[PDB]
């Protein structure tokens, strides 16, 4: 594994966009996550919302499931790929994500070698 | 044939406007001091729904959006 750990989530929600397997928003995170059918979930960090902590991390408790924390809804809306982009390429509309939960993986070497490696650590 | 005007009526009949709940997706679960999880609702025995979807409690009855499921 030659990758960073925190760069490394951006294939992991590129397969999961592109297979159809994101679920975005924290109710059709939370349900959907809660039918067994997603394997992990990825979460934000700072937020205004005190439950919104609760909610999620007794849900990853109960229903074995792992918990990633990112720093602000802002970047976690630029790995979602709600960014909308300029004429030269510029991320200027950023719509933020804190709940998103993955449901089909792709087939990668990368990330999952990193999150792996993480998870297997953390474990 | 110079088609008339004539709009008179009933003044308004006002088109339903959303109702934004703010943050209503937290009133479902309750978590104790151990992180435990508490549904205060009940789940829908229907297929589609099924385990991800849970039911409304009105006061004479249950009701789940999805399939339109009702009880008393
Ligand atoms: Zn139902």
């Amino acid at each position: 594994g030659v990758m960073d750990v925190n760069t490394a989530l951006q294939e992991v929600l590129k397969t999961a966009l592109i297979h159809d397997g994101l679920a975005r928003g924290i109710r059709e995170a939370a349900k959907a996550l809660d039918k067994r059918q997603a394997h992990l979930c990825v979460l934000a960090s700072n937020c205004d919302e005190p439950m919104y902590v609760k909610l999620v991390e007794a849900l990853c408790a109960e229903h074995q499931i792992n918990l990633i924390k990112v720093d602000d809804n802002k970047k976690l809306g630029e790995w979602v790929g709600l960014c909308k982009i300029d004429r030269e390429g510029k991320p200027r509309k950023v719509v933020g994500c804190s709940c998103v939960v993955v449901k089909d993986y792709g087939k990668e070497s990368q990330a999952k070698d990193v999150i792996e490696e993480y998870f297997k650590c953390k474990k | 044939k110079k088609r008339k005007k004539k709009s008179c009526t009933t003044p308004k009949k006002n088109k339903h406007k959303r109702k934004k709940v703010k943050l209503a997706v937290l009133k479902y679960y309750k978590v104790d001091e151990n992180g435990k999880i508490s549904r205060l609702r009940r789940e829908c025995p229907s297929d589609e729904c099924g385990a991800g979807v849970f039911m409304a409690s009105h006061f004479d009855r249950h009701y789940c959006g999805k399939c339109c499921l009702t009880y008393c």
